[PDB]
RNA sequence: GAGAAAAAG
DNA sequence: CACAATTGGGTTTCTTTTTCTCTTGGCGGT
DNA sequence: ACCGCCAAGAGAAAAAGAAACCCAATTGTG
């Protein structure tokens, strides 16, 4: 529970929630999926362009990617964010630090509403490391896709509805060289993380 | 408290001036008010009672004691040596003063306690004494007990009355060494020296005559800017104390103010382009206040001139007209034959200091002034600041720093200026130096030097040698004193060749380095960029490093232009092991082959019968090419050489160049050219000759350990047991790794190919001597790996063979011969790791008397297992060096014998080398015959065992710490009868 | 292209016309400062907060938020919000740490202080360079910044006309503040009224 | 205070 | 309250001294 | 001759390196 989850929450939240999102974002581009915890899982989408690596680092694109993300954001009960761990001792890939840290902090800040007003903390970070052995992918050093067991799920643990299920799978099939769908793997580790909520 | 340090502080340096008057005003204050009242009591009444008892105001005490009185604490007894204090210095009444002396005997306190456990002033003492003896000449104690000797077996023949001893002359007369004395006294009152620097003065120009011009108009300038911002803030701090409390006006009057606008134009000058942060300058500027304030308070004190008569009595022991009645020890004379006093002033607490360095480092500031900027036309006709402070980054933490102007930077840039600043205690003696009587006293003349070094803090290494027995310390302070008394001076001609070289560009192969000018100082593609950026990043490294060693050599060859012609005493200190360091940090022999060469002895022993040949010896033991052969082979090899000897000395830079590619090639031009002069002379014997003669160990840590515990195999192997070859365990090792090494070249791996037979003692000395302590292979690998580092043969290196076949395949083998004294490893590692278990830090006496604590402390501070456990063989035995070492030194000094050591390699004359060598294992011989191990392991038992914490902590360190590794059928008597021991 | 170089968000120029209400706050890796100043001469507020337990060697972003949201429960609500960015690059090997928390940092509070930004779709928050708004005045020498506490020091005892309602808290607090080296309130009155001058009141 | 190095055990 | 056996992260034998800079370097047409 | 100024991207460059190692912490236990 705590080398999974960094932050903490009560066992009953993290038990019963009514949906959730995947907040996990890739280099390029996000992609949030909606599950509702009855493992029946509604919608999964991805923003289509990102305009903020152009350029440099400046809080303008930064907003202005940012609330087109959580303008296109279904409601959701709980929100789980990503929590990569890369190395602050580390010389090199310095870029990609400060693209993931600030952008899981614009994230924890725009999507997480009522911290003022409502004092629960409500979304918290996931140890992506710790999860890898749930998924017994490999060695753990590097984590592969997880596009060919969400293949084998369909196309039973995804339970897409029947208007929506036809549509996700040639949505699927439409898209397979696109290389940074990656994060499909992250939208299973959420049914990990229903592991912790039983 | 904190307020209550700070008053404390502020009502003991009142005191050190004389602001008496002001200091009764704010006392009062404190006793006015109730809230005030408190943290008033603790131990300031006392010594504003010694306030007014020093001055001529004896009326003022009766209101002292009144408001103690007021206060309800007890009286101190040293208010009541105060009060018969204020009794004398004054006509007696002939009343009531042997009334106050029964009041004092009421409520406890001794009137014959007091003249030994107050500590106050010794003239206030005899004042004291005076009165009472107007009262009564019942009592007068006797200090003067006979002086107390040690009872040590090692050093019983050291302080022996009887027997025949002779002590070795100073060559200059007694009136030459009072004028030194002088030079010395007038250069420490002024703290800072100037010096020549041996920087060529090049071009003299008109751009340059005007920069010298405006800077000596704009520095009278500043020099009254300050002076009249020192007076402004001065006046306005003396308005404050008056309502107010903690106010820095006796803070800042402790000095007078020409000091102290010398020492802010000198914190201006040291400045360099980016400034240093505000923290380290207010550290900086209050730390040489306070050392300012300990050179310039004896003085006005007055013992200045009673150090200089005691001195003058003194000096007859050491110089050559006069004669002492009796023979004695340098320290001993100084015991008897009077006693100076040492006031041991407790420096001011950390915020005082910090914040009295905050407001010179802003009076700096907010005084001095820059007209316009550095152009000839002054049409602005404004001042500003040359110092701003500036908010900047620094490296992980924001600290506001002082940056300088540009133009001043640009001005100060422009004029050469020759002259450099160093400190009194940098420079070498101009005198011999003071005896090194106790802890407390030091080897400087008015400024204090510490025993034993530390970084940071680090109490209990002083606490040691405080609550150390009196009579123990007396052995290694004795020996401290010969390490200072030590006579040098420099080499003319080395001195002349290595400043030619110097001025030109030079030879930096030789440790002598260049000037930058020497040093390195549309784009297609990126990859271009690249590179270019790479080269840019490369040249300035490396014009960075060249500056640096430049800068280095141009502060050591600037300091020993100036000390020619002149006689020099490097005193000496020690580090928490005992293994001694000098003192001034630029100009030692522990320094470089060039520092090492420019210094010779001032008194020149004749070589005597034997002579020569141990010169030339020691030309062969620098020369490098024979170290693995026996002396005599050693005395044909310099007989083959000696053209090559002669060309050297008669021509050293211009013909043929035989000094260098010996590791030591400054070292051997010098022994060179001493053996060259002292050939071209009628008599060898008679030439006088002051070049040290040098004596090295084989491999010592090893001989160590092989005699804590005797052993017949490894004991032979370090030269302990008497052999005609000398027998060298890292040759040996180095040719096992060698021999693995050819099969493996024949298996056919690559790495044996990068090797290529370049594995030389000096490649793998480290780790095989870090073998015998607890090594772990990253140790290995950055000690295999640097020496190869300086080889400049094989380009890509990864050096895990060597530390693999190190410390893992020649590690069978090392056990192999190694047989024994590595269960004396583990039974030390055992031992500290379980005291590192129980919680404390391991304690050991050395035979001599020395007691050793280790530093290691985790972040009241819990001890560190890791750096304990391991850390604790190599900070024992060399402990055992540094006795060795004093022994050696003292039975050198008692044969007439002048005596120079570095540690592990003894200095000394040409004639004097064989005396030295017997007293050298006559002191092995005598250090080891007491059982080290066993005392040792009592001691342990009785510091770490004698208190119940549990059961399994004393059972378990009692059963692993009275073991001891049984010793072989080796003799250590044989040690008198080895030849190759130290050579 | 000059109010460019001033200002890192594009603000056309009606809207800075009258803005009647100017927060000024300056980031710090240790400690915290900000001060209301409007168009108008008036000052509102001066405080800083003071024991952060952040740059303690570990880097979590639930913390992050909670120090931003305990510092903006005591701040106000203007139109236009002023930034202090610092002359780091990323390039930079050295002070690497402390760029990422001023990137951190400035990322957390702009992405707070808009609550309507989905309504009105126009920026709020605007950032300055540090060495631009010493430029307006003259503080530089060598392309560095010095303290402008003396300057500070002169504009507050017109440049600047500071209400006399909590003038003598200021003053009290400003003793503290040059006795001990506390540089980032300093700047926080000098960009306001560089703000209020270069692009404001042309 | 951290870094670039250098020389003695 | 009182433990508690197993599982990751800072450190790697030790001791002295010394110098220097805290990215600037490059471009620009008046 | 002097401030002016200025934009410092996102490139694969992966650089040393790993290999023990020990000493303290944590969800489980009585
Ligand atoms: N880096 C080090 N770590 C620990 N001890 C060291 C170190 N360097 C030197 N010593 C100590 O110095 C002494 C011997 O070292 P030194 O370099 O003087 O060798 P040596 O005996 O003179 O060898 P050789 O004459 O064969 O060159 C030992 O007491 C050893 O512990
Ligand atoms: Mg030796």
């Amino acid at each position: 529970l705590r080398k999974l989850l960094k932050p903490d929450i009560e066992r009953e939240r993290l038990k019963a929630v009514n949906s959730i999102i995947s907040i996990v974002f890739g280099t390029r581009r996000i992609a949030w999926a909606h599950l509702d915890r009855k493992l029946t899982v509604l919608d999964w989408q991805q923003s289509d362009r990102w305009s903020l690596m152009r350029g440099i680092y400046s809080s303008s694109v930064y907003l202005e990617e940012i609330s087109s993300i959580i303008s296109k954001m279904p409601k959701a009960d709980f929100y789980v964010l990503e929590k990569t761990g890369l190395s602050i001792q580390n010389s090199s890939l310095f870029p990609i630090l400060l693209h993931f840290h600030i952008m899981e902090a614009m994230l924890y800040a725009l999507l997480n509403k009522t911290f003022a007003q409502d004092g629960q903390h409500q979304v918290l970070s996931m140890n992506r490391n710790a999860v890898g052995k749930h998924f017994e992918l490999m060695i753990g050093d590097s984590r592969t896709s997880g596009k060919e067991l969400v293949k084998q799920f369909l196309f039973p643990r995804v339970f897409f509805p029947s208007d929506k299920i036809v549509h996700y799978r040639q949505m699927f099939l439409s898209t397979e060289l696109q290389r940074v769908e990656e994060l499909y793997d992250s939208l299973l580790q959420a049914i990990a993380f229903y592991e912790l909520a039983v | 408290s904190g307020q209550q340090q700070r008053l404390l502080a502020f009502f003991k340096c009142c005191l050190l001036t004389d602001q008496l008057p002001l200091a009764h005003h704010l006392l009062v204050v404190h006793h006015g008010q109730r809230q005030k009242r408190k943290l008033l009591t603790l131990d300031m009444y006392n010594a504003v009672m010694l306030g007014w008892a020093r001055q001529g105001a004896f009326k003022e005490l009766v209101y002292v004691l009144f408001m103690v009185k007021d206060a309800g604490l007890t009286p101190d007894l040293l208010s009541y040596a105060a009060a018969l204090q204020c009794m004398g210095r004054q006509d007696q009444d002939a009343g009531t003063i042997e009334r106050c002396l029964e009041q004092m005997s009421q409520e406890g306190l001794k009137l014959q306690a007091l003249f030994t456990a107050v500590l106050l002033s010794e003239e206030d003492r005899a004042t004291v004494l005076k009165a009472v003896h107007k009262v009564k000449p019942t009592f007068s104690l006797p200090p003067q007990l006979p002086p107390p000797v040690n009872t040590s077996k090692l050093l019983r023949d050291v302080y022996a009355k009887d027997g025949r001893v002779s002590y070795p002359k100073l060559h200059l007369p007694l009136k030459t060494l009072q004028c030194l004395f002088e030079k010395q006294l007038h250069m420490e009152l002024a703290s800072r020296v100037c010096v020549v620097s041996v920087e060529k003065p090049t071009l003299p120009s008109k751009e340059v005559k005007h920069a010298r011009k405006t800077l000596k108009t704009l520095r009278d300038q500043w020099e009254k800017a300050l002076c009249r911002a020192l007076r402004e803030t001065k006046n306005r701090l003396e308005r404050e104390v008056y309502e107010g409390r903690f106010s820095l006006y006796p803070f800042l009057c402790l000095l007078d103010e020409r000091e102290v606008v010398r020492m802010l134009l000198q914190v201006l000058q040291a400045l360099p382009a980016q400034g240093e942060s505000f923290t380290t300058l207010a550290r900086e500027l209050s730390a040489r206040t306070f050392s300012r304030h300990v050179v310039q308070r004896q003085r006005v004190s007055g013992q200045v001139q009673a150090l200089q008569n005691h001195y003058r009595k003194y000096l007859c022991l050491l110089a050559s007209d006069a004669e002492v009645p009796e023979p004695c020890l340098p320290r001993q004379y100084w015991e008897e034959l009077g006693a100076p006093e040492a006031l041991r002033e407790q420096p001011w607490p950390l915020p005082v200091q910090m914040e009295l360095g905050k407001l010179l480092a802003e009076m700096l500031v907010q005084a001095t002034q820059m007209p316009c900027s550095l152009d000839k036309p002054h049409r602005s006709s404004r001042l500003v600041p040359v110092l701003y402070h500036v908010y900047s980054f620094r490296n992980v933490q924001q600290i506001g720093i002082l940056k300088p102007h540009p133009a001043y930077v640009q001005l100060l840039e422009k004029a050469a200026e020759p002259t450099l600043t160093f400190e009194a205690v940098d420079v070498p003696m101009l005198c011999p130096p003071l005896p090194w009587t106790s802890p407390h006293s030091g080897a400087f003349l008015l400024s204090p030097t510490k025993l034993m070094r530390t970084v940071e803090g680090a109490t209990q290494h002083q606490e040691l040698l405080e609550t150390c027995p009196p009579t123990a310390l007396h052995g290694a302070l004795d020996a401290l004193t010969q390490l200072g008394n030590c006579a040098w001076r420099v080499n003319g001609r080395v001195l002349d060749l290595v400043l030619q070289l110097f001025q030109a560009k030079g030879c930096p192969q030789l440790g002598v380095p260049a000037p930058p000018s020497e040093a390195p100082q549309h784009s297609a593609a990126p990859a271009r960029k690249a590179e270019l950026r790479r080269e840019l990043a490369h040249c300035q490294k490396v014009a960075r490093e060249m500056h640096s060693l430049r800068a280095e050599a141009l502060y050591r060859l600037s300091l020993a232009q100036h000390l020619r012609d002149r006689v020099f005493w490097l005193p000496h200190n020690m580090d928490f092991r005992g293994r001694t360091y000098p003192c001034p940090p630029h100009f030692n022999h522990l320094g470089s082959d060039v520092a090492r060469a420019l210094l010779e002895f001032a008194q020149g022993r004749p070589l005597g019968p034997h002579g020569l040949d141990w010169l030339k010896i020691h030309l062969v033991n620098l020369t490098g090419l024979k170290k693995r052969e026996p002396l005599r082979k050693r005395l044909a090899f310099a007989e083959e050489v000696m053209d090559d000897i002669l060309d050297s000395a008669d021509q050293p830079l211009t013909g043929r160049k035989w000094w260098m590619g010996a590791e030591e090639p400054w070292q051997t031009l010098a022994c060179c050219m001493e053996v060259a002069n002292a050939v071209r002379a009628s008599d060898p014997a008679a030439y006088v000759s002051h070049l040290p003669v040098h004596q090295d160990g084989s491999c010592n840590g090893l001989q160590h350990y092989a005699a804590l515990g005797r052993d017949s195999v490894g004991a032979a192997s370090v030269n302990l047991e008497p052999s005609d070859v000398p027998q060298d365990v890292y040759s040996g090792v180095a040719a096992q790794v060698e021999v693995f090494r050819r099969q493996d070249a024949q298996r056919g791996m690559r790495v044996a190919q990068v090797l290529e037979g370049f594995i030389t003692r000096k490649v793998v000395k480290q780790t095989v001597m870090t073998v015998v302590y607890g090594v772990t292979r990253y140790g290995g690998r950055l000690q295999i790996e640097k020496r190869l580092r300086e080889l400049s043969d094989f380009p890509q290196e990864f050096v895990w063979e060597a530390s693999h076949y190190l410390v893992r395949q020649v590690f069978k083998s090392l056990q192999e011969m190694f047989s024994g004294t590595r269960a004396i490893q583990h039974w030390l590692t055992e031992s500290a790791r379980l005291i590192s278990h129980m919680g404390s830090v391991v304690e050991w006496v050395t035979p001599l008397g020395v007691p050793v604590i280790q530093p290691y402390r985790l972040d009241s501070r819990k001890p560190n297992t890791r750096k304990q456990k391991n850390g604790f063989p190599p900070n024992f035995i060399h402990s055992l060096d540094s006795s060795h070492m004093m022994l050696t030194a003292l039975h050198c000094y008692r044969k007439g014998l002048t005596f120079v050591s570095v540690h592990d390699c003894y200095w000394t004359h040409a004639a004097d080398v064989s005396v030295m060598n017997q007293v050298c294992r006559e002191q092995f011989v005598r250090l080891h015959s007491e059982p080290i191990l066993q005392d040792l392991s009592r001691f342990l038992v009785k510091r770490f065992c004698s208190e119940p914490q549990k059961i399994l902590e004393a059972s378990q360190l009692k059963e692993t710490l009275q073991a001891v590794p049984k010793p072989g059928a080796f003799d250590l008597e044989q040690v008198k009868r080895s030849t190759y021991f130290f050579s």
